[PDB]
RNA sequence: CAAGCUUGAGUCUCGUAGAGGGGGGUAGAAUUCCAGGUGUAGCGGUGAAAUGCGUAGAGAUCUGGAGGAAUACCGGUGGCGAAGGCGGCCCCCUGGACGAAGACUGACGCUCAGGUGCGAAAGCGUGGGGAGCAAACAGGAUUAGAUACCCUGGUAGUCCACGCCGUAAACGAUGUCGACUUGGAGGUUGUGCCCUUGAGGCGUGGCUUCCGGAGCUAACGCGUUAAGUCGACCGCCUGGGGA
RNA sequence: UUAUUAAAAACACAGCACUGUGCAAACACGAAAGUGGACGUAUACGGUGUGACGCCUGCCCGGUGCCGGAAGGUUAAUUG
């Protein structure tokens, strides 16, 4: 997974502190960065179902995330998609 | 950097090249940052069976905390040296600076 | 890549191509260019001594150097260039002297690699050294049978050998055929492997396509009259006779080979 | 299984503890047990079974 | 703590034909049966146990 | 609709166990084959035989070599995985689960037609590889016959890379999620407490095997991992054949 | 493709298979030198049959051929 210090790094920079780590603009920038990193894994590893899977749960879960964000604040939803690249 | 354990054998008509190997192995994994938490040198041991008709190989031991680039090119030099006749790389969790066994019975 | 062309025409219904979009789109390198002119199959006598030999696309002969015998100094591959003369790709290196050259493209090579010959060139693919220098078991190719020759052995495109023994002057060769052979260990070979090994995933597609690589149609013999062949005419389709060549020299299973001069390195045939 | 005849010791014995030694080591269950092919399937119940019925 | 130099206490879990013995003889967690397990393997490798008796 | 809340659901910290997956390397035992030494008349196989191999020197034994496949002991109604499945050792990449004490978000949840993905073995396509085993096939037996069981061989296949196939008694013949309801003996994996007496005792979680109480069931049996008492959603059934 | 009575179902063909060939290659033209094969090197080259693709390609090694075997029998020049 992620290394302690890109965590922090992520939970610092998308959080409202450095102890704001289950924000929902932390989660799905810690889910956008380990899928980002799985990318490379899985371009060498196209054979790799078990571990697809894994992905795949964080795929589903960072859009369950976001479906929410953009339920519940549109401006705050925006700013996500923008800051991470998103939106397809 | 990750902490691993080298163990590789060399051919009996080799026991003086071992000096220079360790010396050049150290100064491989120094040089890249790397730490040697432990060197030993249990020098010939009869083999428990036969490795290339050979008996009596020569045994060392390293635990180094290096990283991966230095430790593949080590892999390297132990498949390409034909005096290594048998290496092992193993990981450790931490760093290990207790004597062995093998240098503990005496 | 292998691409399989789109029927829009019975001609190219078939057509099976090999695209390389990493190959030199342009000219190739002058100064190490020659006129190849083609021959027809015809000897000095003006005679067809090698059938279904004709025609084909004009062709200038690459300088390949097999001898790789310009050690010590490192060289980097500037491109990797189609080569009409060979299967195989060929690869433009620059030495650090200036020099370039043209060499067997191996398997895994791309332009900014570095390679270097000699006896102190580090083992791995693209290298040249002594066969007595190179590690038994490792897979090599442009293989010399005499030092200082130039390679023979193992340059098509996909080919290899093995070097599976090593014992006085001599190693001995698990070539692509299957047969085992000994080579004096000071003869050189290049590591790893000849790219373009999908050459051979190629379909020509149509009858004009082995037209342009100059190959004449090749007639039965059961299709002639008996003055021109042994298999001769026969009202309808009769064969009844042992297969043989236009010479008369029985074919499917004859052995062929009488050379009492190089058995001595022949370690087993192929089978 | 090796047995080395030592000093004062009759043969029959010797034959007796090499026999006692080469059952213990279960060298004759193994090479019946290997000389056919039993399927995963059938080894996997044949477990099972003797499992079950390890418990009186 | 099992470590596959400690041939001393390898050798304790070894039958005489150099197999390894069931935790049920002797009576070993099967936590520190796996482990010494792969360290009986390793030692194997590095040849400082034999795999048989007879090599 | 608006604003909340933390108990459902997630995030972070530290660790734990594991044949979870993908890639590369390597080790030993064994089978087969090749070459040679010793050695001589049998070997192999079966209920018994014969086909088969063998005086051109087999089988046995010893030495060297080649190649492929699978990993004895550990090993266990053991472990991991959604399922199919996963078993030498080492390294590289990687998913999930669990536990301790906290912090954080604040219903973000459950189920899911159509849809998509994974999906044993056999089978198909291309290129390799091929020791053992072995559909088809051949021969020897048995038999009234024997297109079989048994024997001697043996091709595809089994193995690898990449695609296809999308089926199994794919089974717990038991859909997923959540709550509640007496017990006993174990296994495995965390964690806490105590002159730690001990490989100790006492708690507290996760997964798991057997027995059994109420209850339920046509019965067999299930029984806190329910086939008991309920709730949400989905799939499916409507006599046997035809099918 | 039968110039000048036959244009076709014949020949070729891409594809397939077998087989030979380790490079001074096999093979071919050459009393020879040499040349072609090829400034190529088994993913290459020659020969033979078949003839895109699809589904396939069963049984027979007695005869003839080819390949392997080397024990034995027979057997040339030579030897005398």
């Amino acid at each position: 997974s992620l290394s302690t210090e890109a965590t922090a790094k992520i939970v610092s920079e998308f959080g409202r502190d450095a102890n704001d780590t289950g924000s929902t603009e932390v989660q799905v920038a810690l889910l956008t960065a380990q899928i980002n990193h799985l990318q490379g894994h899985f371009a060498e590893h196209k054979k790799d179902h078990h571990s697809r899977r894994g992905l795949l749960r964080m795929v589903s879960q960072r859009r369950k995330l976001l479906d929410y964000l953009k339920r519940k604040d549109v401006a705050r939803y925006t700013q996500l998609i923008e800051r991470l690249g998103l939106r397809r | 950097m990750r902490h691993y354990e080298i163990v590789f054998m060399v051919h009996p008509d080799q026991s003086e090249q071992v000096p220079g190997m360790i010396e050049r192995y150290t100064a491989a994994i120094t040089g890249a940052e790397g730490k040697i938490h432990r060197l030993e040198d249990w020098g010939r041991r009869q083999l428990a069976y036969p490795i290339n008709k050979l008996h009596k190989a020569h045994y060392v031991l390293m635990n180094v905390e290096a990283p991966q680039e230095v430790i593949d090119e080590l892999e390297t030099t132990f498949r390409f040296n034909d005096a290594v006749i048998r290496s092992m790389v193993m990981r450790t969790k931490h760093a290990v600076t207790e004597a062995s066994p093998m240098v503990k019975a005496k | 890549a292998v691409v399989k062309c789109k029927p829009t025409s019975p001609g190219r219904r078939h057509v099976v191509k090999v695209v390389n979009p990493e190959l030199h789109k342009g000219k190739p390198f002058a100064p190490l260019l020659e006129k190849n002119s083609k021959s027809g199959g015809r000897n000095n006598n003006g005679r067809i001594t090698t059938r279904h030999i004709g025609g084909g696309h004009k062709q200038a002969y690459r300088i390949v150097d097999f001898k790789r015998n310009k050690d010590g100094i490192p060289a980097v591959v500037e491109r990797l260039e189609y080569d009409p003369n060979r299967s195989a790709n060929i690869a433009l290196v620059l030495y650090k002297d200036g020099e370039r050259r043209y060499i067997l493209a191996p398997k895994g090579l791309k332009a900014g690699d570095q390679i270097q010959s000699g006896v102190d060139a580090a083992i791995k693919p693209g290298n040249t050294l002594p066969m007595r220098n190179i590690p038994v078991g490792s897979t090599v190719h442009n293989v010399e049978m005499k030092p200082g020759k130039g390679g023979q052995l193992a340059r098509s495109a996909g080919t290899y050998v093995q070097i599976v023994a090593r014992d006085g002057a001599y190693v001995t060769l698990r070539l692509r055929s299957g047969e085992m052979r000994k080579v004096e260990a000071d003869c050189r070979a290049t590591l790893g492997e000849v790219g373009n090994a999908e050459h051979m995933l190629r379909v020509l597609g149509k009858a004009g396509a082995a037209r342009w690589r100059g190959v004449r149609p090749t007639v039965r013999g059961t299709a002639m009259n008996p003055v021109d062949h042994p298999h001769g005419g026969g009202e309808g389709r009769n064969f009844g006779k042992h297969p043989v060549t236009p010479w008369g020299v029985q074919t499917k299973g004859k052995k062929t080979r009488s050379n009492k001069r190089t058995d001595k390195f022949i370690v087993r045939r192929r089978s | 299984p090796v047995i080395k005849v030592r000093e004062n010791e009759p043969f029959d014995v010797a034959l007796r503890r090499f026999k006692r030694s080469c059952e213990k080591a279960g060298v004759l269950a193994e090479v019946r047990r290997r000389e056919f092919y039993e399927k995963p399937t059938t080894e996997r119940k044949r477990a099972k079974a003797s499992a079950v019925k390890r418990h009186a | 703590e099992i470590d596959y130099k400690d041939i001393a206490t390898l050798k304790n879990y070894i039958t005489e034909s150099g197999k390894i013995v069931p935790s049920r003889i002797t009576g070993t967690r099967a936590k520190y049966q796996r482990q010494l397990a792969r360290a009986i393997k390793r030692a194997r490798y590095l040849s400082l146990l034999p795999y048989t008796d007879r090599h």
